């Protein structure tokens, strides 16, 4: 198991932190499906690479 | 068994902000998902059930969404009494199941630790152990990490490491870590160290201390 | 006025055996499903099982089915849990909850506070103080107790309070439990400790 | 009608990274999903099909998960060869319907454009039309700004920007931004100028001529 | 070997008809389904068309129902696909692809290079060369404005005088403008008065000389 920090980057200036466990494939996964129910009110984002892929960071636009 | 997959598994906001903690279940359900608030050593309490019905007593700002195997809970604004844990419920077929929760914590600035080192007392050291303690303080993120060195030795499986809620006034927090061995070992040593490491650190903080120097 | 009290636990060795008692008072127990729910240090909620009203039925999570059984005596108004073939993982606090109504979908609407259920292999015993100074930050190790429920308190030699009092959760070590306090003063005081089996206090001197 | 969802839109990774992206679909599909690579001018080429069955000849660092309506693409390790985009197919029914795709582009240090601007050259001006170019040469990331301004004059709907893909060597981008006007528009203001901004430059760059004094 | 070869591909008149052709081999044709899928230029993949094994099963893409007919002659290995009505939107490169089983729910393991159409009502025309040298008020930088060729796909290729190749070029992506493509690309040199710009197209290659300081 293990732990993808993922660092919620919204355009109007304030950034979320969070944390999803599990398969690196299942956390990332869940991750990305988070960050898709954020942008139906956010915007559509884009992701970049951080920890080897253990940290992700999602930016809305 | 019907699996859930509740997510994130932490969250970090401020005061203000919209949440939402989605909860997914392997099968359908129909609306029976029920979502409890629970906090540090104290019994949870139910929010919302039937997927969307507010429990007497529960702050409108809390709402439920969803139907079938989806579902999403949402404060519209957090308060400070919003932070705490969260788990969603499905109450459709037994055996019942839990989701994973998720852990609401308050978003402050970086903020580095204050560390300090403990030599084992010699009223400790006559019972045979000695435990060797380096305590972290106020610090955020929560992410640190301790490495010992006992004459430059790196340590594995002998060290312990606890850390604190969140405080209540500067939402930062602590950490103890104990490296315990015995005075067959540490009296066989001279160099006791420890190395923090913090993202408000730039390069890794050490405190040690020879013993016999003090 | 709804209240649940959990009781019952305490200290057990692996293998053996423990009931659970849960006093229900604010409504009329006879016709809700009551249920228990655990949870171990430092984790999730786990469904641990449910009892309709009239006994008529049961279930269990496949983790206890088979070593739990739940009853109810409605007449005395109190809920039972028979754990046996105790283990580790059982090592956890238990609660009791009703339900919301009547239906097997109901809510659990009101919890209550739990008993603690400890599985191991030491018995009970009291924590031994031990300073902690440097070579302000001055400390109290609590070594070796069971079970885990422990509490620090810090009084000066004009015995008052000790304002900077911090707390860290305790760590498992050879089947016993281990937690410090430290206490931060500006540039010896007494170290206080609250536990089931013993309370005991020490003296940490200043540098 | 089943409708592709893929995710990232597109994501910045360093080689050797683990990468695992997303695809879900509004109505289950099963377990018949199928990916693809495809790179600049060439054809697309099959990587996993049946959400995890490697194609012969496909390095075993790529895989697959999922069934019904969520799947994943998995790179153990990013090769230098690997950045490209990726579809996603649904081969339940038809109409067979592709993913919008993800892009894997090489993250590297951030790098400003150093820019340039050309006026139009004397035989394109003799035919009528005047085109101006600005460019951005070598940075990183993508996202860019010119802001054309005739006389201070902010300008809009007569511009077209055009940018290279990555490049093989420094992993860089170059833009290019063409104004477009009348010889008579052209020949009636002076200053032509390009204003560049990007996360590399400090401040906003603005780059600008003369009409004739060229 | 598996190899897929598209063609017919060509600059077409709007409203009007055309024909592609996809020659198969390497495997039996005979008993495969086989898709036609088009990519318009910049986006991304969209499918057209199948037809199955026999002829027995076509099915089509809601854009293209009613205007494109899609067949096959097994005799000689090769799938078809009849254009009728082009619309702008039908310009793209066309690919076809066979399904790796005898099943209707395989992918497609494999496409060929694909044939570019473009439903233009303008001319097939080769690019008219300008030279771009740099102004204002690290090093010189040179260009090159090659446009209003059609169809897409130009080459660009820069020597110095002395005929020695120069590669530290761009590739930037042509752009529609007035019926036409526009392209640009650009050099950038160290520390001989000009360096030569040329470009490939299919309907004629034309060259041109860039000033420099």
């Amino acid at each position: 198991e293990v732990t993808i920090k993922v660092n919620l980057i919204f355009a109007d200036g304030k950034i979320q932190t969070a944390e999803f466990k599990g398969t690196f494939e299942e956390a990332t996964a869940e991750a990305y499906r988070y960050a898709d129910l954020l942008a139906k009110v956010n915007g559509e984002y884009t992701a970049d690479l951080e920890d080897g892929g253990n940290h992700m960071n999602i930016k809305f636009a | 068994d019907i699996q859930m997959t509740q997510s994130p598994s932490s969250l970090s906001a401020s005061v203000g902000d919209r949440v939402t903690i989605t909860c997914r279940t392997s099968q359908s359900i129909s609306s029976y998902l029920n979502w409890y608030q629970q906090k540090p050593g104290k019994a949870p309490k139910l929010l919302i059930y039937a997927a969307s019905s507010l429990q007497s007593g529960v702050p409108s700002r809390f709402s439920g969404s969803g139907s079938g195997t989806d579902f999403t809970l949402t404060i519209s604004s957090l308060q400070p009494e919003d932070f705490a844990t969260y788990y969603c419920q499905q109450s459709y077929s037994t055996p019942r199941t839990f989701g994973q929760g998720t852990k609401v914590e308050i978003k402050r600035t970086v903020a580095a630790p204050s560390v300090f080192i403990f030599p084992p007392s010699d009223e400790q050291l006559k019972s045979g152990t000695a435990s060797v303690v380096c305590l972290l303080n106020n610090f955020y993120p929560r992410e640190a990490k301790v490495q010992w060195k006992v004459d430059n030795a790196l340590q594995s499986g002998n060290s312990q490491e606890s850390v604190t809620e969140q405080d209540s006034k500067d939402s930062t927090y602590s950490l103890s870590s104990t490296l315990t061995l015995s005075k067959a070992d540490y009296e066989k040593h001279k160099v006791y160290a420890c190395e923090v490491t913090h993202q408000g650190l730039s390069s890794p903080v050490t405190k040690s201390f020879n013993r016999g120097e003090c | 006025q709804v209240q649940l009290v959990e009781s019952g636990g305490g200290v057990v060795q692996p293998g053996r055996s423990l009931r659970l008692s849960c006093a229900a008072s604010g409504f009329t127990f006879s016709g809700y499903g009551m249920h228990w729910v655990r949870q171990a240090p430092g984790k999730g909620l786990e469904w641990v099982a449910l009892i309709s009203y009239d006994e008529s039925n049961k279930y269990y999570a496949d983790s206890v089915k088979g070593r739990f059984t739940i009853s109810r005596d409605n007449s005395k108004n109190t809920l039972y849990l028979q754990m046996n073939s105790l283990r580790a993982e059982d090592t956890a606090v238990y609660y009791c909850a009703k339900v919301k109504f009547y239906d097997p979908t109901a809510p659990n609407d009101y919890w209550g506070q739990g008993t603690l259920v400890t599985v191991s292999s030491g018995s009970a015993s009291a924590p031994t103080l031990f300073p902690l100074v440097s070579c302000v930050a001055v400390g109290c190790l609590a070594q070796d107790f069971l079970p885990d429920s422990i509490t620090f308190s810090w009084k000066y030699k004009n015995n008052s309070d000790i304002s900077s009092t911090r707390g860290f959760p305790s760590v498992l070590r050879g089947g016993k439990y281990a937690a410090t306090s430290q206490v931060l003063l500006p540039s010896h005081v007494v170290c206080k400790v609250q536990h089931p089996n013993g309370n005991k206090e020490k003296d940490v001197p200043l540098p």
